[PDB]
């Protein structure tokens, strides 16, 4: 009996009354439209935006911390080399804006040097993320933005084959170029190659080298695309699992262990992967919200008053929209709770408070690599956690409106069976 | 995973009340927390919120008159209500934002001459 039931749960009485009133239903639909714009159209104030930004910053920060300590070297087929120095520019090396891969004789692979092939995948992804962070991520609903990325690397030493036409695609080591494209959007890559002799005016360094430039045009900068690069970054590090060896300054923060393999940061890498996975799921809710627009007013038909049992076929759509928005908000929250140091403990807390959520540069803009980036995050992780919380706090009214609307729709989906 | 409000009662208009919430650590720690209320014939309404670092924000209906605060050492959340009007009459509830799906029992506030 329903009177018995509503005397105990008078909010349900109110809900049923709202569900039978086109004017309250339309008010709830309007709210969903305004909460959707807050989530997928805004930047500062969107918890979904702040969480996507946090997932990417954490991946990028992870490398800024440990990249300088990571061994890499060898030749082009993942094989050991005799005297190959391959240097990747705009990377957070030890007191340097390059990382130098010059470990010879050891076979690349697990608990050994990262292969140059793996460093190339990692570096390309790092360059795209840093360029994008520097320009600013767009709001989630923006899928056709692009960025231009340029990066360089050099090969020197007898027998170094990582800069060779055969590997690079190019025709001639000195002067050649190559254009190639790939994919739902076309990205065009322009590779060009140059040789600098040891005995050539302007060559500070002792030695002959080849310089490779890659210019990528039309790289997409949407959340999905960038989350895919972050995942490529973190998964290449974890799968390749190279040897690292750290330098601890006396005084500041101490890294244990001091030597080992990068996979060995199992808590850290798991967390980042989870953040990225949750942020992918979160961004996917955007197509659900887009598919089920709520801007069309609803009401009775051919003269009659609204009938909640027959006129409510829009409810399924309203329920899916509302639930997707709630899911975005919950996943955003979850992303923050994965990395927030207030709830971490031991090794992992120390890694975040001491290293990841720290910058040693002289707020320099996002995406900047200096000679002091190394052993620190420099990806705005503290600021981004704070802003995620600020935006959740500023989403109080909208969250209650999303719940009201989910409940109204759910009441109509039940009445409609 | 638990929430427990207290401090409500019947007061006169112009009056003042301090509400408390005892939350569990898993709810409270590192989370934005806030207060809500549910007035007669209406659905639950968001009232105030506060970040882990202590920055508060308020709904227009209470801004200037209520103050939200948190004690991070005891997982307590507080709401100081001043200049009460009959329209502040409601069951008040606390939660984290976004909300844990099981609410506490609430505390009744009635303002009336
Ligand atoms: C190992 C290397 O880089 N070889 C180059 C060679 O460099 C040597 C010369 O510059 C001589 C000049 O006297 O000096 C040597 O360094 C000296 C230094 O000057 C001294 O001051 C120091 O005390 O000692 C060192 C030596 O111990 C340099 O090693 O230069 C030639 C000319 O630039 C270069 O060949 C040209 O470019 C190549 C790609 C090709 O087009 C040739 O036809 C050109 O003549 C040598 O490159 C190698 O050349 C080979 C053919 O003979 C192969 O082509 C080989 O793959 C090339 O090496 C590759 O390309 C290099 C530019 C570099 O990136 C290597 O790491 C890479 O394997």
């Amino acid at each position: 009996n329903l009177s018995k039931l509503l005397t105990r749960y008078s909010t349900l009485n109110t809900l049923i009354k709202l569900s039978a009133d086109p004017s309250a239903i339309n008010a709830a639909r309007e709210n969903l439209g305004a909460s959707a714009k807050n989530l997928i159209g805004d930047t500062k104030n969107s918890p979904a935006y702040q969480a996507v930004l946090l997932a990417i910053n954490a991946a990028v920060g992870f490398w800024n911390v440990l990249g300088y300590a990571t061994q890499c070297g060898g030749n082009a087929n993942g094989q050991e080399s005799t005297s190959s120095t391959t240097i990747f520019n705009n990377e957070p090396g030890y007191r340097s804006t390059s990382i130098t891969c010059s470990l010879n004789r050891y076979k690349p692979g697990y608990y050994g040097p990262m292969s140059i092939e793996n460093f190339k995948k990692l570096n390309e992804a790092y360059q795209i993320l840093q360029t994008a962070l520097n320009k600013g991520l767009p709001a989630l609903k923006e899928n056709n933005g692009t960025v231009s990325v340029t990066y360089t690397y050099t090969c020197s030493g007898e027998g170094n084959d990582n800069c060779l036409p055969k590997v690079t695609g190019v025709d001639n080591q000195n002067g050649g170029t190559k254009t190639k494209t790939q994919t739902g959007k076309t990205v065009t890559t322009t590779i060009s190659s140059k040789v600098v002799d040891s005995q050539a005016k302007g060559n500070t360094t002792r030695v002959s080298y080849t310089e490779i430039t890659n210019k990528l045009d039309g790289v997409p900068d949407s959340a999905q695309a960038l989350l895919a690069q972050a995942s490529t970054l973190i998964n290449t590090i974890n799968t390749a699992c190279p040897y690292f060896s750290v330098t601890n300054k006396s005084g500041g923060p101490q890294m244990e262990p001091t030597r080992g393999k990068l996979c060995g940061f199992t808590e850290e890498i798991s967390a980042i992967q989870k953040m990225i996975t949750d942020a992918q799921e979160l961004v996917n809710q955007t197509s659900v919200i887009n598919e089920h627009e709520q801007s069309t007013p609803v009401g009775g038909n051919n003269g009659k008053p609204f009938n909640p049992f027959t006129d409510a076929s829009f409810a399924q759509g309203m329920l899916a929209n509302a639930s997707a928005q709630a899911k975005m908000l919950n996943l955003a929250h979850q992303v923050g709770q994965t990395i927030n140091p207030d709830n971490l403990t031991g090794t992992f807390k120390n890694f975040v408070t001491g290293f990841l959520a720290t910058c040693n540069n002289k707020g320099s803009p996002p995406g900047t690599v200096t000679t002091q980036t190394f052993a620190s995050g420099c990806a705005y992780v503290e600021q981004t956690i704070t802003n995620l919380n600020n935006s959740i706090a500023h989403f109080g009214t909208q969250e209650q409106q999303i719940q009201q609307a989910e409940n109204i729709a759910d009441t109509l989906v039940n009445f409609g069976s | 995973v638990q929430l427990q409000e207290s401090g409500g009662g019947l007061v006169q208009p112009g009056g003042s009340l301090r509400l408390s919430c005892a939350a569990s650590g898993s709810i409270f720690s590192g989370n934005v927390m806030g207060w809500y209320r549910q007035a007669p014939g209406k659905l639950r309404e968001w009232v105030a919120a506060i970040t882990p670092q202590g920055v508060p924000n308020y709904a227009d209906s209470v801004k200037g008159r209520f103050t939200i605060s948190r004690d991070n050492a005891k997982n307590m959340l507080y709401l100081q209500m001043s200049s009460l009007k009959p329209e502040d009459t409601a069951l008040y509830y606390c939660n984290r934002l976004p909300n844990y799906r099981s609410w506490g029992q609430g505390t009744q506030v009635t303002v009336s001459s």
